[PDB]
RNA sequence: GUGAAGAGGGAAACAACCCAGACCGCCAGCUAAGGUCCCAAAGUCAUGGUUAAGUGGGAAACGAUGUGGGAAGGCCCAGACAGCCAGGAUGUUGGCUUAGAAGCAGCCAUCAUUUAAAGAAAGCGUAAUAGCUCACUGGUCGAGUCGGCCUGCGCGGAAGAU
RNA sequence: GAUGUCGGCUCAUCACAUCCUGGGGCUGAAGUAGGUCCCAAGGGUAUGGCUGUUCGCCAUUUAAAGUGGUACGCGAGCUGG
């Protein structure tokens, strides 16, 4: 998973929102993967996604992420009742909301950094594109 | 594909140009006969010391005859003897076994200038230089 | 062949070409890593 | 298409003639001999054919290139032919002539009649190795092409008739 | 004109430093063999001769936006070309070091100062005095096609005796 | 140092500013300076693949609107919700 | 909202969908959603764009030299890019290891050199020493080609009880 | 207002993602034998035991010992342990 060192949340809702997260630019670097629709993302695949672009680039600048998980979501067991209650904590989710950016870069050479993201992509369950800043 | 190239290297001892062994498969599949390249060999001044690899290149054309130019000595003999070693460092930049002076590479270099190429003096010096550093020879006067 | 899709370039004469609607790798000295589909 | 836009490579002594997207290739030597291109743009030039773009079962230059090729190949055709000299590797599995008939195996004692269409023939130097004549660049491996149909090479040590691209291209086992 | 390095920086580069050289040499190229050139710019730069490997494409247009040697029968096809700005005998000497390992009768035809020298002619050079009397032997229109022309055919004996 | 056009365009509604996101075109603005926020629209392709250069940005910009150049530099964007096209434009004159 | 407490029209249909709110009668007409080759009322629609796959008209990730359009861009007749042919070089059959181990058996030097030319080598290879393609150069070569990006379409992913 | 169950038998049948031969690609396949592997529903596709048992354990057949479904197929079929 991606987690945090403290917390001040436990047993959030399923977190339903009703349009956007206004983050749709390129403000971290020059260049970015974009989202362009909405989902979840476990915590583990934001991990995999930088661990990825790391393995491909071996660091020639700084990476910029712009995901972070924030409500912890339950399951009840596969066998019994659900809908009655509310079972154990079983993961936490990063909402990626939609044309919001996922992961920038500027200090790595940019048709390298496009590669290593072509590449975390495939770790993602939804499509996405390349987006070039083009402005201030 | 074309089986058979041009202007073909060899670097073999007096003593080893017509004993097999020394010489692995290559002139074989070039088309030419060993006792054949012992008699081409044999022919220049400086090709008759046994145990000192001479190099000599030949070219063959398209019916396997071949023609050939005979050459001065190379530097990787001349640097293992002014270096005063008989043996190289193993991996050289780690491990070394002597330094050559710099006026020895020119004078070297100009019983090389029928193998070599380079434009000034100092080019040949240069090409040379690191010959040299693989036997773990450190280049400075 | 293997029976994967995504087609992979692995040598100089990769020329990947569409044989009755599946992609091949092509191979003439090294068909160690010849695909079917893609 | 690059190759759509050639000088054709066809001489003036051999008077090539537009038929719709029908061409029949005429003049000196040889025999007549045709090709088939369909979706394309043509004009007639004289003998030396223009081709251009066409969206019907082409995709916009798809067979422009193509007919350019073709045209030039039954013109080869007529003046000489292409190549003819036809190999097999190993033992048992014939190659060898016997008048209008070739005779290959599978491996075994008895042939399995390939034949020769007209204007077409072949003949033999020794029982592997197939010496073909005629006056097209198509009907000559044509006839080669049905011909490795029977037996085929086999990858790591050819087993059958090899010609043009076959399927003996070797492989390694050990490095590291 | 100019976008490279090694292609377009050779077109405004060819037929001008050889407009510039006292002798050249106009050789079919892929049939003097490209090796051959490379194991004789060993002997090549002990004598100050040039040697630039060029196809037709450079050559097809060092006639137009550039001046030429007025020369075009060895501009057409493959060409090798050498030259030389010091000792005009040796790049033709230097032509002749090439039958020991494929042939030295690859000349098609030769240029001298801008003036077009046929390939049976040229060869007086690549016997190689002394610079002075190479010069001697041959120029461009200066002297050649003034007084020259007469020596041509009353020595028509031997190439080395022909002079300008 | 990067060269575009541009076409004189007033809107408050939702109507008339959907009406440019339907048919490709989008809105900027060019304010402060020796004038009034002055309201443009922009096409979407013109920043996109007819442009991708750093230098839309980083050095002065040509922008003709009435056969009127000022100079302008950039300032902040906001980026399509479902595309990688631009929504909006912000401009400071230069 | 609709059904519940509504007919008809269209949808392979139903008790809820999309259109609308059945007074009835009228061999009248229009418009809606929906349709317009035949089933079936009206477009095998005119003009431009693209796919050769029954995709269309079942759906994702995704990948690649599958393919086109488009503006901006490297190369751009002064001659391309890939490829096929040819050279594939000089010190270098360097040092160690070894029959040879010579970019390519292993490991270190992974460079230099004449340069209009060749990476102490991208890929292969009789299983390894050999041999080979390969840019760049020079043949073929005289017009498009490929990387980015926006964008139409293709591909395999997309196999089940009558 | 429920179609009547398990295990075994009767009786089958349909989906092919084929157990197998058949045509064909690859192999880190030398040849051979295998692994890998697409195409393809036509046909053939076994039997006793102990236990009310599936599975179990054991012996065997054939070149071979399949995949998946059927109101947990079929009680207006059989037994009724």
């Amino acid at each position: 998973m991606l987690q945090p060192k403290r917390t001040k949340f436990r047993k959030m809702h399923k977190g339903r929102n009703r349009g956007l997260a206004q983050g749709t630019d390129v403000s971290f670097g020059s260049f970015g993967l974009k989202a362009v629709g909405r989902g979840r993302l476990t915590a583990r695949q934001i991990e995999a996604a930088r661990r990825a672009m790391t393995r491909a680039v071996k660091r020639q600048g700084k990476i910029w992420i712009r995901v972070f998980p924030d409500k912890p979501i339950t399951e009840k067991p596969l066998a019994v009742r659900m809908g009655k209650g509310k079972g154990n904590v079983e993961y936490w989710v990063a909402l990626i909301q939609p044309g919001k950016v996922l992961y920038e870069m500027d200090g790595v050479p940019e048709e390298l950094a496009r590669e290593a993201f072509k590449l975390a992509a495939a770790k993602l369950p939804i499509k996405t594109t390349f987006v070039t800043k083009t402005v201030m | 594909a074309k089986k058979v190239q041009a202007y073909v290297k060899l670097q073999v001892a007096a003593g080893m140009a017509n004993p097999s062994p020394p010489v692995g498969p290559a002139l074989g599949q070039q088309g030419v006969n060993i006792m054949e390249f012992c008699k081409a060999f044999n022919a220049k001044t400086d090709s008759i010391e046994k145990g000192l690899p001479i190099p000599v290149v030949i070219t063959v054309y398209a019916d396997r005859s071949f023609t050939f130019v005979t050459k001065t000595p190379p530097a990787a003999v001349l640097l293992k003897k002014a270096a005063g070693i008989k043996s190289g460092s193993g991996k050289p930049n780690k491990d070394k076994v002597g330094k050559i002076s710099r006026a020895q590479l020119q004078e070297i270099a100009q019983t090389k200038a029928a193998d070599m190429t380079g434009a000034d003096i100092e080019a040949m010096t240069r090409s040379i230089e690191g010959t040299a550093r693989s036997m773990g020879l450190v280049v400075e006067d | 062949m293997k029976v994967r899709a995504s087609v992979k370039k692995l040598c100089r004469n990769c020329k990947i070409v569409k044989r009755d609607g599946v992609i091949r790798v092509i191979c003439s000295a090294e068909p160690k890593h010849k695909q079917r589909q893609g | 298409s690059r190759v759509a836009k050639a000088p054709v490579v066809v001489p003036a002594g051999v008077d090539v003639k537009i038929n719709g997207q029908v061409i029949t290739i005429k003049g000196k030597n040889g025999e007549l001999t045709r090709t088939l291109n369909d979706a394309v743009e043509v004009k007639h030039a004289d003998n030396t054919l223009t081709f251009g773009p066409r969206d019907g079962y082409a995709d916009g230059w798809a067979q422009a290139g193509t007919a350019r090729a073709l045209l030039n190949s039954m013109v080869i055709g007529v003046t000489e032919g292409f190549t003819k000299k036809l190999q097999l590797v190993g033992v048992g599995y014939r190659a060898a002539v016997k008048g209008n008939v070739i005779n290959l195996s599978l491996g075994f004692s008895h042939p399995v009649d390939h034949q020769l269409p007209a204007g077409i023939t072949a003949e033999c130097p020794t029982q592997t190795e197939i010496v073909l004549k005629g006056a097209d660049k198509q009907v000559i491996g044509q006839v080669a092409a049905d011909l490795r149909a029977y037996r085929r090479p086999e990858p790591y040590k050819g087993k059958g008739v090899r010609y043009a691209d076959e399927v003996v291209r070797t492989k390694e086992a050990k490095k590291k | 004109a100019l976008n490279l390095q090694d292609k377009q920086a050779i077109v405004a580069e060819v037929s001008e430093v050889a407009k510039g050289a006292l002798s050249a040499v106009v050789a079919d190229s892929r049939g003097v063999t490209v090796d051959k050139m490379t194991e004789l710019r060993k002997a090549g730069r002990e004598a100050g001769v040039y040697m630039r490997v060029v196809r037709n494409t450079l050559l097809r247009r060092a006639v137009e936006g550039t001046p030429f040697e007025c020369l075009k029968d060895a501009f057409v096809g493959p060409t090798l070309i050498a030259y030389s700005m010091e000792h005009p005998g040796a790049a033709a000497r230097l032509f002749k070091e090439f039958a020991k390992a494929n042939a030295k009768f690859e000349v098609k035809a030769a240029a001298f100062e801008g003036e077009l020298i046929p390939a049976s002619q040229i060869d007086r050079l690549a016997t190689l005095p002394t610079y002075e009397e190479a010069i001697a032997r041959l120029m461009a229109t200066m002297k050649e096609a003034s007084a020259g022309k007469l020596v041509r055919t009353l020595a028509a004996v031997r190439d080395a005796k022909e002079a300008a | 140092m990067f060269t575009i056009n541009a076409e004189v365009r007033k809107e408050q509604g939702k109507g008339a500013s959907r009406r440019l996101r339907a048919a490709n075109k989008f809105p900027a603005i060019i304010y402060g300076g020796k004038e009034a926020p002055l309201a443009i629209e922009l096409d979407h392709d013109k920043v996109m693949n007819m442009q991708a250069k750093a230098e839309f940005y980083s050095e002065v910009l040509t922008i003709v609107v009435d056969g009127k150049e000022i100079k302008v530099k950039a300032q902040d964007v906001q980026r399509h919700p479902y595309k990688p096209k631009l929504q909006h434009i912000d401009f400071v004159r230069a």
